[PDB]
């Protein structure tokens, strides 16, 4: 499918459930081939989302 | 010959009055002297047996739009006998004529008029000084700092007269430049 | 007004809200009127019929794509509507100076400009519409191209009322088709024949001229829409002294020959076309052409009552230097 | 032809002949259609074992 | 006496020369040469862009030996930057220095085959270049305009599998620089050709500054690697050919015996290459590894500020000669002590000996100028900057 | 007239047949593009296997090859030798720098892309192209070639 | 005075001179190759062999997931030696950093990989493909759509020549 | 022969300037004769062209920069001399207002 | 005044009339060094610059 621009297609990957503060975001599994290593803290009730894959980190306790 | 025995024995067997400034360092032995004692002094790094510079390099030329002799030509020699780089420089103007080498070195004569065609500085008495490098009816030296890089006339085919035709620049997308350039340098 | 939204230094690269479909630019006056359209930035549309190379040598005119051939049938009303769909200015040049066995004098002039101007009407966004006709354009004119010009010009003004008609006069050129062929023939011959037998005046015109005046009348949204000018020369010519400015040039020999008008006009008809109609591609006509010769039965003139050069402020080119120095390649 | 190693969704298939040790006639395509085959109908899985960029067969690069 | 000009279009004169030369009817008085149609502008480009945007242009100088131009701008910069260099780096630098001396004195021999009427020796050594291009085309991305040699160390390491490849191709290039040589040094025609043909004396070529394979064929024993040995060429042994009597023909000898020595040094370099990292530690010439930009924040400033800013060579002035296939290339830097280079300009060996063909090609006949033009191996892109 | 229609396109067939087994292209190469149109013509991507063989004269030769930087000086030249060029006179501009402006671009003596010269059929980028990649630029222009029906538009005309 | 005045070798050097010995030797080489297999490869069907370091068509390579690689740095657009690249950004609604329009002009391209290896996220790379040889001109403007349909078509083998050489720099 | 060293005195530059207009009329018939142009133009009126083109540089001072103009004077001429100018490049080259400027553009 | 040296440039006639700026840029306010300072530069107002009607390049 091409209809879905990236911009409506990142926000339908439900946000990735995670413990612990923050988490370290990569990109890729390989940390070559991704992005640079982004750590955000997830600590608001909103998923955090990496600046540079888009990905949506959200806290899983409390 | 080693590059300091070029230096001492150079500096102390040259007349004092040909070179106003002179550099030793690991770069490059240089003499910075006048314009008009330039034949003299090629004459006689050529022809002494100590240092016997038989070959000239290249004529260079560097633009300095900021002090009163603007120009700066560059005579880069080698002495293939001693294995050593010997390097002389001149100031120079956009009026001010400059003695050739033509004599001394016959292969100096197409890098003179190569410094001609890019900077515009005449040379005496030299055989056929002509524009060598740029086209034919070229206006302005491209090599100064003044010159536009895209140049001033474009070239393009007019279908009304059947051959190709010289236009002042249209540029479809102009040269973008980039400042780079930081403090704390 | 809207259109003709100048932007930059008047050059290749320059803007001009001119986008135009040019249709005939693969002949004569084409690839002058291309030429002077595009060498101000407006952008160009050429749409052709024939081969894709025949427009391939008009693309050099512009800047990536101010110059788009496109592909029509001028049989297919679809097609002409759809290349002149992102227009706001039609030019019209097509017309054919003899016979086809597949178009006739009424099918190539009147019914395609009927055709155009109907088309361009239904689109509705031709702010400014020429249809180019020839000077000598009379409805009683003997020859059956000229009324064809004459039934384009006048449908085309009840279609458009405001669609200017442009009327040059045996434009010469590089590649024109009346001083050419002349030089050809005697190249190989050299007695360089005379069907009108000298004494039929006409006004030659340069074809920049033809193609600056039509700019020009683009470029001024005033007192030229709806009018029909009148394009002509400087100097009344004939066609003695017009084959010695052509001859001095090409010299070697100069031979003349005069063939008496009645006679001429009934020997060439019958070698030429009058019969053979079996091969669709017939070997296209010499300076014997039937119609040719009707058209040189009355002088061509421009009425001194209509519209000129000096009523749209420029000056013909002399005929005598410039223009006609393309005769050298053939000395 | 020594051996034919897979096909393709397009229809053309792809060889193989292995040499002692001097270049030629290595791995080559035949072409499913006629009409002038475009010279480029490889897709990219097929594109890299073709020109010996990787020793990968292209079906297995899909998996 | 009439004077007509050349400018084939055919790939004998290497296209883009004009040639307006006065003969006495069958034989030549003058020739002088027209050159200005391949300035494309590179000494003007040179000045708008950082000493990193600027090291392509010197693949375009002397396309046939891409990678001596740019050791001689890499080497510029380094003795402006005062930047050491890895053992690996320098190796394998020289190895490739002799791949493009290889390139190149196959390619001049088989043009100037070509001008004289052999046919066959050209298809040969084409079908040989390509495995070298092939060598290019693995360790870089381009066959032919390979940015491999950066002014740090190179762009990138070696394959795994290059040194086998390489060490295969050199076990049989000898014998295949020996059926070239079958043809040509025992052919009668060959020697009838070029014997006696643009002689040069030492002293006349010293004076039109031939420094090359033009200087060593006048007898001087001038070689800018043995003089002013600049990688790693003392640890390397070769011998440097000298002519006799240099007239189109002792050239040829000169280059062959200058292929089996570089053939010879690459040998060398293949059995005494060392492990360790290609690039210099400095860091500010030098790009960061792509594992490290990405976990580090000092690499990713570095590699921020050097891909586009580039790095500041301090304000100085030096000219840098390098021992190209062709002769004596030389890149002269003036430094502002910016990002950019205030002046570059390059002295093309292809520029003197162009200007010598007046002189060597008087009282000669006009199938005799062909063949001039082919013994001095001139191409116009350096010619012409 | 569907009775003929067969002959006019089995003519058609046959002329660009012959106008495509048989290409002599006009080397003009005059920069490093023309080393790598030169290894095209070689040993190994044998141009003379598709009818292709380089002419040295314009007078005699189909299409032609822009390998290179145009410069100022050297236009006039590229245009006047395009002008003794028979009918069908193909354009090919091989490399970077021929097909619009190039690295450099930006020059007092540099022609922004042969094609403001001579009209141009078949771009073919790179600096340098492969030999491949001129090659598959000759196949477009032989593919260029068979949508040819000059017979029919003569004929429809 | 060069002298090859001995009775022996004087008739051993008229022989060779009179029924050209040289000439045979040369001639029978060529011969040898007449026999002997050829080098060529017919293109159409067989490539020529090529490197994982390929440089040829530019592709802009997007996430996995779907998002694409590029967040307007302009890295590659300042490291650009022939000034080829163009690149217009805004931020999106999402709050994103990305570009509208990133076209690079493939005629003053002239493919060096500087621009790939400037990329912070691997977002433009070079393609193994070589075969563009458009009609047109404007056609060689790609425009940051033609980037993305390439990146897409050669995707799964632009990840295969990234990971292999990912080990090197 | 060689290029002259320079002028130390106007005298000197004056003389330069006659020297270079009457070798550029003494060449100009062959540059009639060369570019195949006879009744196109006279060759009186280029005198006047040239006449004009030196009368241009009128308060010109210093005898260096004269020096140099006149240098580029012959350099022009012998190109020209040469058939390397392009065809009829010479005869092209060598031949309120307000409102006016308001109404095509701002920068007038 | 004083235009012989403009004369003998041999640039376009016409460009020997611009009016010109001659001023020392100052130190950016984003950034607190001073390492671009102290130099003059001659600013020729070239405020004419339009858009290509293809790709939105800047046309000059
Ligand atoms: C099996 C069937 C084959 C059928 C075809 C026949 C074989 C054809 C083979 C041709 C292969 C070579 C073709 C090359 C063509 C060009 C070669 C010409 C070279 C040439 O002319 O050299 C000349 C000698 O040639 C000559 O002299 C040639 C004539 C040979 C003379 C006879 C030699 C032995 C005589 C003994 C007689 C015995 C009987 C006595 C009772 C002199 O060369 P140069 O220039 O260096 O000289 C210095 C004087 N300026
Ligand atoms: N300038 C002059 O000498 C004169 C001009 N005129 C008028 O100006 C026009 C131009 O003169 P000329 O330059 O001689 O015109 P041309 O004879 O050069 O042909 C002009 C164009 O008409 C097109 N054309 C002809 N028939 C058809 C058709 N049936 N359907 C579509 N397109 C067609 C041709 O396309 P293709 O080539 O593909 O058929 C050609 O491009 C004349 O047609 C005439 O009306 C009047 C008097 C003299
Ligand atoms: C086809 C033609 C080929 C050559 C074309 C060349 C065209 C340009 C010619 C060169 C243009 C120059 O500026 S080159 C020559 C430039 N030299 C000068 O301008 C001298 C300055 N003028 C004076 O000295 C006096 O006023 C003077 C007017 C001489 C007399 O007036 P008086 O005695 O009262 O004093
Ligand atoms: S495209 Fe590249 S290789 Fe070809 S001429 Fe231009 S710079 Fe040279
Ligand atoms: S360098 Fe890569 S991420 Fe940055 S703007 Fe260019 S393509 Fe996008
Ligand atoms: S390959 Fe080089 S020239 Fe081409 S876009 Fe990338 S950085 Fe620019
Ligand atoms: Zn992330």
């Amino acid at each position: 499918r091409s209809k879905k621009s990236p911009m409506e297609l990142i926000s339908e990957v439900p946000p990735i459930k995670v413990d612990g503060r923050i988490v370290a975001c990569e990109g890729d599994t390989n940390p070559a081939l991704g992005h640079p290593i982004e750590f955000i803290c997830l600590d608001l009730n909103e998923p955090a989302i990496c600046k540079y894959c888009g990905l949506r980190y959200v806290q899983d306790h409390h | 010959m080693d590059n300091q025995f070029i230096f001492k024995y150079s500096w102390e067997t040259l007349p004092k009055k040909w070179v106003k400034k002179m550099e030793r360092s690991e770069h490059g032995n240089r003499f910075d002297t006048n314009t008009d004692y330039l034949f003299q002094l090629l004459c006689f790094l050529k022809l002494h047996t100590y240092t016997r510079v038989q070959v000239l390099i290249d004529i260079c030329g560097v633009d300095y739009p900021s002090r009163k002799r603007r120009f700066e030509v560059v005579y880069n020699l080698l002495s293939t006998r001693y294995n050593s780089r010997i390097r002389v420089q001149t100031s120079a103007d956009e009026v001010t004529r400059i003695s050739s080498v033509v004599s001394l070195f016959p292969s100096a004569g197409w890098w003179e008029r190569e410094v001609w065609d890019m900077f515009g500085v005449s040379f005496i008495n030299h055989p056929d000084l002509r524009r060598i490098l740029t086209d034919y009816g070229f206006e302005g030296h491209p090599l100064r700092k003044d010159f536009p890089l895209s140049g001033y006339v474009q070239v393009r085919y007019d279908d009304p007269e059947k051959r190709v035709v010289s236009e002042p620049i249209e540029m479809t997308q102009e040269f973008r430049y980039f400042d780079f350039a930081s403090p704390w340098e | 007004v809207g259109h003709l939204a100048r932007k930059g230094t008047g050059g290749r690269s320059s803007v001009s809200g001119i986008v135009a479909t040019v249709f005939g630019a693969t002949g004569f006056l084409g690839r002058y009127l291309v030429q002077q359209l595009a060498k101000m930035g407006s952008q160009v549309l050429v749409p052709f019929r024939g081969s894709e190379d025949s427009p391939r040598h008009l693309k050099l005119m512009g800047d990536l794509g101010q110059v788009v051939p496109m592909k029509f049938d001028p049989r297919d009303e679809d097609s002409i509507k759809a290349v002149m769909a992102k227009a706001n200015v039609v030019i019209n040049l097509i017309g054919r100076e003899y016979e086809t066995r597949n178009f006739s004098f009424e099918d190539a002039n009147h019914h395609i400009a009927e055709k155009l101007a109907l088309v361009a009407k239904e689109h509705g966004g031709i702010m400014r519409y020429i249809q180019v006709s020839c000077l000598g354009a009379s409805v009683s004119s003997p020859s059956r191209m000229l009324r064809a010009k004459a039934a384009a010009e006048e449908a085309v003004l009840n279609a458009l009322p405001e669609a200017t008609i442009m009327r040059p006069a045996t434009m010469i050129g590089t590649e024109d088709r009346i001083l050419n062929p002349w030089s050809m023939f005697v190249k190989k011959y050299g007695f360089l024949p005379l069907i009108g037998g000298g004494t039929t005046k006409f006004q030659p015109v340069y074809v920049v001229d033809v193609a600056a005046a039509i700019v020009a009348a683009l470029k001024d949204d005033g007192s030229s829409m709806g009018k029909t000018y009148e394009l002509g020369g400087p100097d009344v010519f004939t066609t003695h002294e017009l084959a010695e400015i052509m001859y001095d040039m090409i010299r070697e020999w100069p031979r003349y020959v005069k063939l008496p008008f009645p006679i001429a006009k009934a020997m060439a008809a019958p070698r030429d076309f009058m019969v053979n109609k079996v091969p669709f591609p017939l070997p296209s006509p010499q300076i014997f052409n039937l119609d040719q010769i009707n058209a040189l039965t009355t002088d061509t003139l421009v009425s001194d009552n209509a519209l000129k050069f000096q009523d749209l402020d420029l000056v013909p080119h002399k005929l005598k230097g410039y223009p006609v120095e393309f005769l050298i390649q053939y000395r | 032809g020594a051996t034919l190693v897979g096909v393709d969704k397009f229809g053309n298939k792809y060889y193989q002949k292995l040499g002692d040790t001097q270049y030629g006639r290595h791995r080559w395509v035949e072409y499913a259609s006629k009409d002038r085959y475009n010279a480029s109908q490889v897709p990219a899985e097929w594109h890299g074992w073709l020109h010996f960029i990787t020793d990968h067969t292209g079906d297995e690069l899909l998996s | 006496n009439f004077t007509l000009n050349f400018g084939p279009q055919h790939p004998a004169a290497h296209g883009v020369l004009r040639l307006v030369l006065e003969m006495n009817g069958e034989v030549v008085e003058r020739a002088e040469p027209h050159i200005g149609l391949l300035h494309r502008g590179t000494e003007k480009l040179i000045e708008y862009k950082t000493y990193l945007q600027a090291l392509p242009y010197f693949d375009r100088l002397d396309y046939v030996s891409m990678m001596a131009q740019e050791h001689a701008y890499s080497l510029a910069v380094e003795k402006l930057l005062n930047c050491e260099v890895p053992l690996r780096a320098q190796y394998i630098r020289v190895l490739f220095c002799e791949i493009t001396r290889i390139l190149n004195h196959l390619l001049a021999l088989t043009t100037h085959a070509m001008d004289v009427g052999a046919l066959t020796p050209f298809l040969w050594a084409f079908e040989e270049r390509e495995k070298l291009l092939e060598f290019y085309e693995r360790v870089s991305g381009a066959r032919m305009h390979a940015s491999f040699i950066r002014p740090g160390g190179v762009a990138q390491d070696l394959p795994l599998g290059l040194c086998r490849d390489i060490d295969s191709f050199t076990q049989q290039f000898a014998s295949r620089i020996d059926e070239l040589e079958e043809m040509l040094t025992g052919n009668r025609i060959w020697k009838q050709r070029l014997v006696d043909i643009g002689t040069v004396t030492a002293q006349q070529a010293k004076d039109w500054g031939f420094s090359g394979v033009m200087l060593r064929g006048s007898g001087v024993c001038w070689d800018l690697r043995r003089a002013a040995p600049y990688d790693v060429y003392d640890q390397l042994d070769f011998d440097v050919p000298v002519g006799t009597r240099g007239d189109c023909y002792d050239r040829y000898c000169i280059r062959i015996e200058e292929m089996r020595q570089s053939l010879r040094i690459i040998v060398q370099c293949l059995n005494q290459m060392p492990s360790g990292m290609i690039k210099a530690d400095d860091r500010k010439l030098c790009p960061p590894s792509r594992c490290r930009m990405k976990l580090s924040m000092e690499s990713l400033i570095h590699h921020f500020e050097l891909y586009t800013e580039g790095f500041s060579v301090p304000a100085s002035s030096t000219y840098t000669a390098v021992e190209a296939p062709k002769g004596e290339f030389g890149v002269f830097l003036v430094s502002n002590g910016s990002n950019r280079p205030y002046r570059c300009k390059i002295r093309a060996p292809g520029f003197a000996h162009s200007q010598g063909l007046d002189f060597m090609s008087k009282h000669h006949m006009l199938a005799d100028v062909v063949t001039i033009i082919g013994t001095q191996d001139i191409v116009f892109g350096e010619v012409d900057r | 007239s569907k009775a003929a229609e067969f002959v006019i396109s089995k003519v058609d067939d046959l002329m660009n047949w012959a106008r495509t087994g048989s290409i002599w292209p006009m080397t003009f190469g005059l920069a490093c593009c023309a080393v790598e149109m030169m290894h095209t013509g070689a040993a190994r991507y044998d141009l003379d296997r598709f009818g292709i063989i380089f002419r040295p004269s314009p007078r005699q030769s189909d299409c032609m090859i822009v390998a290179g930087t145009l410069t100022n000086k050297m236009a006039p030249a590229l245009r006047k030798v395009y002008d003794q060029m028979p009918e069908p006179r193909w354009v090919i501009s091989m490399g970077s720098c021929a097909n619009g402006g190039g690295y450099y671009h930006y020059s007092y003596s540099v022609v922004r892309g042969c094609d403001r010269i001579v009209p141009v059929d078949i771009y073919v980028p790179g600096c340098p192209p492969t030999a491949e990649a001129l090659l598959y630029g000759l196949l477009q222009l032989q593919k260029k070639i068979n949508r040819r029906k000059d017979f029919l538009h003569w004929w429809n005309k | 005075k060069e002298i090859s005045k001995d009775w022996n070798t004087v008739f051993e050097r008229s022989i060779n001179t009179l029924f050209l010995t040289e000439m045979v030797r040369g001639l029978s080489l060529t011969l040898k190759y007449f026999f002997d297999p050829k080098v060529t490869i017919n293109y159409p069907f067989e490539k020529g062999p090529l490197s994982p370091r390929f440089r040829g068509e530019h592709a802009l390579r997007r996430y996995p997931t779907g998002e694409e690689r590029c967040i307007a740095c302009k890295l590659c657009e300042a490291v650009c030696p022939a000034q080829a690249i163009t690149i217009e950004a805004e931020e999106r609604e999402d709050g994103s950093r990305r570009t509208t329009r990133y076209d690079i002009d493939m005629t003053k391209c002239i493919y060096c990989g500087f621009c790939q290896e400037a990329c912070p996220v691997d977002a433009i790379v070079e393609g193994p493909n070589f075969e563009f040889a458009t009609e047109t001109h404007e056609e060689l403007l790609y425009d940051k759509e033609k980037l993305l349909e390439n990146g897409d078509r050669w995707e799964t083998e632009i990840a295969e020549n990234l990971r292999s050489e990912s080990l090197y720099r | 022969i060689g290029v002259p060293p320079n002028s130390a005195n106007l005298t000197e530059a004056r003389r330069r300037v006659f020297d270079f207009f009457r070798a550029a009329c003494r060449s100009i018939p062959t540059i009639m004769d060369i570019y195949n142009l006879q009744d196109v133009v006279a060759p009186s009126q280029l005198r006047y062209a040239i006449s004009a083109q030196i009368r241009n540089n009128a308060h010109i001072t210093d005898p260096k920069v004269i020096d140099l103009l006149i240098f580029k004077g012959m350099e022009e001429l012998t190109d020209i001399v040469d058939h390397a100018k392009q065809r009829h490049h010479i005869i092209g080259q060598y031949v309120t207002d307000f409102l006016k400027n308001f109404y095509t553009s701002n920068y007038f | 005044k004083r235009g012989e040296i403009g004369k003998v440039s041999g640039i376009p006639e016409e460009h020997l009339s611009r009016k010109v700026i001659i001023y020392s840029p100052a130190r950016t306010a984003t950034q607190s060094g001073s390492g671009k300072l102290g130099k003059w530069k001659i600013n020729f107002v070239s405020t004419l610059k339009w858009e290509n009607p293809l790709m939105g390049w800047t046309s000059t």
